[PDB]
């Protein structure tokens, strides 16, 4: 306890308000989900779920996950393969979509629980608070015996992240006694001993929600502008396999990794400045001056034919963008776009690697290009799901990339191109209605729109994952 | 469509 905030007040604290910190790890026992938020001005909050609290342990997720991966893999691979046989390919690949979205809904179901709400964004609000804090203590009066111990605030903040309680058909009984076993629980914990049969569960459960209800359609009435908050996740080694982003809380949501707090730390204190608000907390990258690598192997024709015309037009035009197409960049010429341009676009297979060599990108003095790897399994996990420091994604992140987008597993051309055009119209790199005026969403919240795109939001969007810190084109920066 |  000494320890964390010895970390609040030499990492978080500098970590814009907007933004909140989440890191997952698992207990020793792998029995845990070991949950803390942390956000600058805040309390630390520090959670500890137990899996199996109600057949489907962390192992047997893993292992499904896992399997399911396998499969997915398989699939871009045999593409080709299948000559009729089109059918049966495609309708692989949906079932493994649906497998994966059964796999997430029951990782938000049981292992989350009605803990979800640790990863609202949701503003923080005392006035509002305070009169939920009553209404709930009142809750706890009527219904408990032992009818003195005080919940932390960020404990009641749980219930409140649930969601909007005064949406037609909203449903938290289950999340909300979750919850409420959990209040139980810390009472018990801290001196104040309550036999579970001996509570009125059901009736704890309609006035809690009620008061939910009267804590939303305040918040509703009076709601603050928007916050272009963002979650960062650190992740423990084998966690970063796990589609996190993908979660049906945090669908759509602007959410990256990073490695560590060190990163994290490192990147902010190198962030850019626009050349002119929430906005400036993000790094900024000018649009001018970038590198694309398009089809470097020459195979991918139908990726060259999507972009090669937009890219001439709106990018090496007017913003002196240096193209390479249709031939490998040599080490030489993709450490220089590194080191020299804003932005790097690597349209080919895998991370890329096969172009630059992982000790060559630590040698770099600066890495000042924001990197995003459009290709297969680019954030390099290991067989076994891990993330190791030999991958080019965590080279990049030691030698200070602001940010990297890149795949966690196998996706196809198609599906990652819509995905990418995605990317690129939110985030400003390309205007509006390109695909089918500039956009200016951030790098992360650019990523989290275009998964809508895919054809496969599992299958393939669920693969896209960043790492780093929000960056915002800058137009007329250099 | 072709695995990148």
């Amino acid at each position: 306890t000494l320890d964390l905030h010895r970390i609040q007040r030499d990492y978080i604290d500098l970590v814009p308000k907007h933004w909140h910190v989440i890191s997952l790890s698992l207990s020793d026992g792998g029995h845990d989900l070991c949950i803390t938020r942390l956000q600058a001005g805040q309390a630390p909050f520090v959670l500890r779920l137990p899996l199996e609290r109600a057949v489907f342990d962390f192992h047997t997720g893993r292992a499904e996950l896992l399997e399911i991966i396998k499969e997915i893999n398989r699939t871009c691979h045999d593409s080709r393969d299948m000559a009729g046989e089109r059918e049966k390919w495609w309708a692989e690949r949906e079932a493994l979509d649906q497998r994966l979205k059964e796999l997430l809904m029951n990782i938000e179901h049981v292992w989350l629980g009605g803990f979800r709400g640790v990863f609202s964004q949701h503003g923080r609000r005392p006035e509002l608070l305070e009169k939920f804090r009553a209404m709930f203590e009142g809750v706890l009066d009527k219904h408990l015996p032992s009818r003195k111990v005080v919940l932390d605030g960020n404990v009641l903040e749980l219930f409140i992240g649930l969601g909007d309680a005064t949406k037609s058909g909203a449903d938290f009984d289950e999340e909300l006694t979750d919850l409420l076993y959990f209040v139980v629980d810390i009472l018990q914990f801290h001196g104040e001993r309550n036999a579970y049969d001996e509570i009125d569960f059901d009736s704890m459960v309609v006035e809690t929600m009620d008061a939910l209800m009267a804590y939303h359609a305040e918040a509703n009435a009076a709601p603050e502008s928007d916050s272009h908050a963002h979650t960062i996740l650190v992740l423990d080694k084998q966690l970063h396999v796990f589609p996190w982003e993908s979660l049906p809380c945090l669908q759509g949501l602007a959410v990256s990794r990073i490695p560590s707090l060190a990163c994290l730390r490192k990147l902010l204190l190198d962030r850019r400045r626009s050349s002119s608000d929430p906005r400036s907390a993000g790094h900024h990258a000018p649009l001018s001056g970038g590198t694309y690598i398009l089809n470097p192997s020459s195979d991918l024709l139908s990726t060259q034919k999507t972009f090669e015309s937009l890219f001439s037009t709106h990018l090496h035009s007017p913003n002196s963008w240096t193209r390479i197409i249709s031939r490998p960049p040599t080490e030489p010429e993709f450490l220089s776009a590194l080191t020299h341009s804003p932005i790097l676009l690597y349209f080919g297979h895998g991370s890329g690697a096969q172009y630059i060599r992982s000790r060559n990108i630590r040698h770099l003095d600066h890495c000042r290009a924001t990197v995003l790897l459009m290709g297969c399994s680019s954030a390099a996990l290991t067989a076994k799901g891990e993330f190791e420091p030999s991958g080019p994604v965590w080279n990049y992140m030691l030698a200070g990339a602001p940010a990297v987008v890149g795949t966690l597993w196998d996706v196809t051309d198609r599906d990652i191109d819509r995905f990418a055009g995605g990317v690129l119209e939110g985030w400003g790199v390309l205007p509006e209605g390109c695909m089918g005026g500039r956009n200016g969403l951030s790098l992360v919240q650019a990523v989290a729109k275009a998964r809508d795109r895919c054809r496969f939001r599992y299958v393939t969007a669920a693969a896209a994952v960043v790492y780093g810190i929000p960056v915002y084109v800058d137009v007329d920066g250099k | 469509e072709v695995g990148r």
